[PDB]
């Protein structure tokens, strides 16, 4: 019902405002059943349609939204639907740097334990946010810690003390996105993604070290990716390359119960 | 504590021009340049290639070496200061012709091609880019001073003059003003070509210095002085 | 068969042997699927020998082998589409291992490795791992992928996700880890487990089909050894090492509190503390870009300057025109 | 030589000696 | 805190008819960059689109831009007027021949 | 008393009697963020996303009388000081509210700082020309004295929610509308006298 | 939903070094 | 004193002009050039792009004419792309015009030495390492390598030792010509540097570092 509610249900009702209490209860559902934990994700879409159409409000919307972001989000099949709505919400022109900074840092934290499909979604999603709100370049890089060859020895000593005394101030448990102190932190997590096993994913992560020439990226070119598409895509590669070998030789592929390819694995 | 620039992509510093006089810059005047053309085809008159013809012209061939001028601009143009866009180059031909070298230019390294460029500049008065967007070399009206910055220091290269550290000289000097260096591309001659315009003459080294070497030493001096790197 | 059909013997032997290279690989995988617990030794003496022959065949019949290897990957994906874990078999685990023998695993892009890695990352994630058979299957999968990056040491997020659920699965929740999604709550180890006996950490492939506490413990022990190895090699190098290891640190803390005698978590925990102490967690700076030069543009010139045809006609007219009056005058 | 070829392939040298960035043109676009 | 403008954000760049038009420039003179589109033809298209000419190319809303595309691709349908939409070498040789004869006179 | 509206890249002046646009100011290139008049009304100042602040003669669109680049960041608020004509205050996303002078177009007279978030509200207190009130998205309203060296607030008032507009209702009373409520503050007591939260969306202007 | 916004976003979308010699002709 | 390969104790600036495109071609043997000899080099099968002995020519002018050479603290070695090592006596004075400069080397490459009536230019046996001083620091110019202050580098460096800079006179190529002998590669400027400019940049730093003036 919730999946089709926004499109195949609301437009055909005479007084769609009657659905809000159902939707708000849906958006506020908390249950011990894990399978019911996805309900706010689906209910969000229908709720936004009602808010848009009649100027209707949900209290502490962003604070509730900050709560919904969790690792389970990165693995649900409805991840693509959620982020599409996130683009609209976080395109607002009355968003503070701290509020945006919290969504940034939490998402980057989640990408560490995320499927590449989710990572492919986040990396352009974040570039749009950082581009939209220029003040948040601190988290990618802070100029204070850069070393210049010309800096005097005293500056070198002062810089050394600054590096020693730094501590990450970002709190993961704070539910208010304005108080997490994310803006004072940095995005170490995105840097790790530069070493992602998949080459194409790593190149996307490499973009942050590159100048921010591009204005934005189309989310819909990035949202609905599954591994099977990654499997279909690699097979349908434009460029074909010659297979290569391993000069190193292993006497036995598996370990027993000379050279063993898989120590700790036996037949 | 400050907020960062909106765009952090590196942007090329502005290409300095004679019209702008405020900006701090290093000017160098390659004085007494021997750039002459004569129909045989008009060829940049060379000390070695054309000895009889320059004899017919009556001009001493010893001061007919545009190679010294070419070498100076090569090391000058390829210096980091030029690539950093804080250097503009002036050339005063011995005949009395003043040439503008836009910092953007990239001359040919081979001297034969360079001679091809010089003959044309003298005839057309100008040089235009391959993409036709900016005039790289332009002959202009003498005297130099009107093209020189409004607040500027002038010095010449005199071997007899006291030896000074260029880094110290630039460091002790002010910031709003500008520095001109008058380099004699001539092989041999009295260092009075720019006496009328200069206010004081300085030396760089106890030992004799070539024009190409001497200017390269100075541009380094400004680059260390100015933190150009 | 190889000797009877060497390339020199007759024309067309190269294609037959190349096709035979694909055939041999399927047989090597095929035998592993067949039960071999009865004569594990005899199977071991056929299985490794056949791999050696393929290694010789691969050295000259790569393109035939690579095509077949890619085909099996597609077939494996298709079977996983309908059967899920039931498609997965012992020969599937063997198949990935052989690719590692014969193909360059640590490449940014490879024809067979890049598909093979992402297939295993798939199996690392959507597979629910709610059975000790399934957990053991993942443990083998972790070892294979960890070795493909023995030189690259690239980062696999699935390995992080796989460890957390498996680590938490054997303590079931403690009520302090709600961010990790478990698929089984009935695999929690009993408190009576000794954790001081020398239990073999090697997981035999044939036992997987047969598949209690010692089996649970043996599967658990191998996983940490993979976990401990990965920390020393890959995660330590990553800039976000602290963020990666914090959830693992909390889970490892649970073992020590619950099982004081259990030493493996403490050794990992002591090591993890050492790595964090030395690593200087400083804000990264990656947007520092080299300054860009002023534009440089080539001059436009004629190599030999001169001090369309209709235009020349006009000039020659003028010269020819001009002469005419002087005669007329 | 295999090792110097090896380290190049570690760094993105792909033998059709192109680069991985070449493979990354239009991959996401379709 | 949540404000979404129906018209949309200012666009620094846009793609129209396989051509990158700078959203900065005014509509008429941003579209004149389009090959086959001049200043006056662009004015005609803009007026038929009911698009105010004072607007920048960045601000444009989706529907009007689609309308502009339809106008350009279907001019006749919207009643755009139709009107808005060796020998020299031989003569050279002959002149040369006349010149040679003229020399022969002298 | 013709009223000015800031929309898109242009500012339009409407005749009170005719209720129709009489002057259209389209030289602004990016989004326009202000149309405040001076006390005389002969000038009007405006802000742009590029950060350049332009001063025009009211009813004379053409002449750019004073053009100042406050910062690279957007300048959302530009307000003439009510008591003093020559000084013009500019607030930007740089979080420094520079106080500019008509005569001095090359350097601010004063550069007020201390805001850790966007400053989008600037108010001048009547009868206190030296006092300047700034409200940022920090939820803090900062008071400054221009007679002093400045750059540091005299004291900060906490609204707890991002401040969208700060208005000085009377010389001692200042009303701040931020988030879902507006609260009136008295500087003598340095505390909010009254607060009304009947609104449901966040109060803006 | 995406087919709708896929249409919308379509409108949305859009040096010599060292010893390098000038292009020979 | 004129520094020589035989003497190793004395501290000096060594400059190695690697990948030098010096070749003699007979149709009479003449130095091969990018512009003068295009068809002939095409017949030889060697790409004309890396056929610039003038780049090597300019580098010698600035190196030899540098004040440090006048101070007798600089010796130059040239590694021809063909594999020929040439020792340049610091006392030599090569012609300024490139044509005469090309005329010398055909004699050198064929006669294996140039004599004045000490060998001003002499072809020496490889490897280059044996000629180098016993205690010596080695570096190459690498655009990719970190940018350093040449002055600070010489200052922080020991005195009894000597420093070698391997300058690649070739127009465009991978900076691995001297990877075998060198122990680290250093960036000189964030920006591109021509070989003539770079070695000119190094010599001044040595002049400032040792106060050669």
């Amino acid at each position: 019902i919730l999946l089709i509610l926004h499109k195949r249900i609301i437009p055909h009702f005479h007084t769609p405002t009657k659905l809000m209490d159902f939707l708000t209860d849906s958006y506020n559902l908390q249950s011990s059943n894990k399978n019911a934990g996805v309900v706010p994700i689906l209910a969000l879409n229908g709720l936004f349609e009602l808010m848009k159409r009649f100027n209707l409000e949900y209290p502490n919307f962003y604070m509730k939204l900050y709560q919904i972001i969790n690792p389970d989000l990165m693995h649900v099949k409805y991840r693509a639907r959620f982020f599409r709505l996130m683009d609209v919400f976080l395109s607002s022109t009355h968003l503070s740097a701290h509020l945006v900074a919290s969504f940034i840092k939490k998402l980057a934290r989640l990408t560490l334990e995320s499927p590449p499909s989710a990572i492919v979604t986040v990396i352009p999603f974040i570039y749009n946010l950082i581009r939209k709100h220029p003040n948040c370049m601190i988290m990618l890089h802070n100029p204070a810690f850069i070393s210049n060859p010309f800096q005097t020895p005293d500056q070198v000593a002062n810089l050394k003390t600054l590096k020693e005394n730094y501590v990450d101030p970002f709190d993961v448990h704070e539910s208010d996105p304005e108080l997490t102190h994310a803006l004072d932190s940095s995005l170490w997590e995105l840097a790790s993604l530069m070493e992602h096993y998949h080459p194409n994913v790593a190149t996307l992560a490499k973009i942050f070290a590159q100048p921010f020439k591009k204005l934005s990226y189309n989310m819909e070119d990035f949202l609905d990716w599954n591994y099977d598409s990654l499997l279909n895509a690699e097979s349908s590669r434009k460029l074909k390359t010659l297979p290569t070998l391993e000069f190193e030789a292993f006497t036995n592929v598996f370990d027993n119960e000379g050279n063993v390819y898989l120590p700790g694995v036996a037949w | 504590q400050k907020a960062l620039p909106a765009s952090l992509v590196p942007q090329a510093p502005p290409v300095l021009t004679s019209k702008d006089k405020i900006t701090k810059r290093m000017i160098v005047v390659l004085a007494m340049a021997s750039l002459e053309t004569h129909k045989i085809k008009y060829v940049l008159l060379n000390c070695d290639d054309h000895q009889g013809l320059l004899k017919k012209m009556g001009r001493d061939i010893s001061e007919a070496r545009p190679d010294i001028t070419h070498q100076c601009l090569l090391t000058l143009l390829d210096s980091p200061i030029n690539k950093a866009g804080k250097l503009q180059v002036y050339i005063q031909t011995s005949r009395g012709i003043l040439i503008e070298v836009n910092p953007t230019v990239r001359i040919p390294r081979t001297f034969k091609r360079f001679s091809g460029l010089m003959v044309q500049l003298l005839h057309k008065l100008s040089i235009r880019s391959v993409n036709s967007e900016e005039k790289l070399l332009k002959v202009i009206k003498n005297p130099i001073t009107d093209h020189l910055p409004t607040k500027c220091r002038k010095v010449t290269l005199s071997f007899d003059a006291p030896v000074i550290r260029v880094q110290d000289y630039i460091e002790k000097l002010d910031d709003d003003e500008s520095i001109c260096v008058f380099v004699g591309a001539m092989a041999r001659g009295k260092d009075n070509f720019a006496d009328e315009y200069v206010d004081e003459k300085v030396g760089l080294s106890n030992y004799p210095l070539s024009a190409s070497v001497a200017c390269s030493k100075f541009c380094h001096g400004a680059e260390d002085a100015w933190n150009i790197l | 068969i190889i000797k009877a059909y060497q390339p020199k013997l007759a024309e067309g032997n190269k294609e037959k042997l190349g096709k035979f290279t694909a055939v041999l690989l399927r047989h090597i995988i095929f035998l592993s699927n067949q039960n071999y617990l009865k004569n594990v030794q005899s199977f071991k003496r056929t299985q490794n020998a056949l791999i050696s022959i393929l290694k010789s065949l691969s050295e000259k019949y790569n393109r035939e082998l690579s095509e077949e290897c890619r085909d099996y990957i597609n077939e494996m994906q298709a079977r996983y589409k309908k059967n899920h874990f039931d498609a997965l078999s012992n020969g599937d685990l063997v198949f990935f291992s052989i690719i590692g023998i014969l193909f360059s695993t640590s490449d940014q892009y490879h024809l067979v490795i890049t598909p093979a890695l992402i297939l295993m990352s798939q199996f690392l994630e959507q597979i629910k791992f709610n059975s000790l058979k399934r957990i053991a299957f993942g443990a083998v999968l972790v070892r294979i992928v960890s070795q493909y990056q023995r030189i690259s040491k690239r980062y696999i997020p699935e390995v992080v996700y796989f460890f957390q659920k498996i680590l938490l699965t054997f303590i079931v929740k403690p009520l302090d880890f709600e961010n990790i999604r478990l698929d089984s709550y009935e695999l929690g180890l009993p408190l009576d487990v000794d954790f001081t006996k020398k239990r073999s950490t090697i997981i035999p492939l044939h036992t997987l089909s047969t598949m209690p506490v010692d089996q649970c413990v043996s599967v658990l022990l191998n996983v940490m050894e993979s976990l401990d190895a990965t920390i020393s090699t890959v995660w330590k190098s990553l800039p976000a090492f602290n963020e990666i290891i914090l959830p693992i640190q909390q889970l490892l803390s649970a073992y020590t509190s619950k099982y004081s005698d259990f030493e493996k978590p403490r050794n990992i925990l002591n090591k993890v503390e050492k790595l964090t102490k030395f690593t200087e967690h400083i804000p990264l700076a990656l947007q520092n870009h080299k300054p860009v030069s002023i534009p440089t543009h080539a001059p436009k010139y004629e190599e030999n300057f001169n001090p369309k045809m209709k235009a020349q006609l006009k000039k020659e007219r003028k010269f020819t025109m001009k002469e005419i009056r002087k005669d007329a005058k | 030589e295999l090792e110097q070829q090896r380290l190049d392939r570690m760094n993105g040298m792909i033998e059709l000696e192109r680069g991985v960035e070449d493979l990354d043109d239009g991959f996401w676009e379709n | 805190s949540l404000v979404v403008q129906e018209q949309g954000s200012f666009q620094h760049i846009l793609r129209l008819l396989n051509t990158n038009v700078d959203g900065n420039i005014k509509i008429v003179y941003a579209l004149t960059t389009i090959k086959g589109v001049g200043r006056r033809y662009s004015n005609l298209v803009c007026k038929k689109a009911d698009v105010d000419l004072h607007k920048r190319a960045g601000e444009l809303t989706q529907e009007e831009l689609e309308r502009i595309v339809q106008i350009m691709q279907n001019p006749t349908h919207y009643k755009i007027p139709a009107w808005f939409l060796t020998l020299a070498n031989n003569v050279e040789s002959k002149l040369r021949d006349d010149l040679e004869r003229l020399k022969k006179i002298r | 008393h013709d009223f000015a509206v800031t929309s898109s890249t242009r500012v339009q002046i409407f005749s009170s009697r005719t209720r129709q646009v009489i002057k259209t100011f389209s030289r602004f290139k990016d989004v326009v963020y202000s149309a405040s008049f001076r006390s005389d009304g002969k000038l009007l100042c405006a802000g742009d996303a590029t950060g350049l602040v332009s001063v025009y003669d009211s009813y004379n669109p053409r002449t750019i009388l004073l053009s100042i680049n406050a910062s690279t960041h957007p300048t959302h608020v530009t307000k003439f000081h009510t008591q003093d004509n020559k000084i013009l205050a500019t607030a930007s996303d740089d979080r420094v509210t520079r106080l500019w002078d008509i005569s001095n177009a090359y350097e601010p007279q004063l550069e007020l700082t201390g805001a850790t978030d966007y400053v989008r509200t600037l108010s001048f207190i009547p009868a206190a020309p030296h006092l300047v009130a700034t409200g940022s998205y920090d939820g803090l309203i900062r008071l400054y004295d221009t007679r002093s060296s400045g750059s540091t607030p005299i004291y900060s008032l906490n609204h707890d929610q991002p401040v969208e507009n700060v208005i000085a209702v009377s010389p001692t009373q200042i009303v701040s509308c931020g988030g879902n409520n507006f609260k009136v503050w008295d500087l003598t007591s340095n505390k909010k006298l009254y607060e009304r939260g009947n609104f449901n969306k966040a109060v803006t202007c | 939903d995406k087919k709708a916004r896929r249409r919308t976003l379509r409108f949305y979308t859009s040096r010599f070094k060292g010893d390098d010699d000038i292009p020979y002709k």
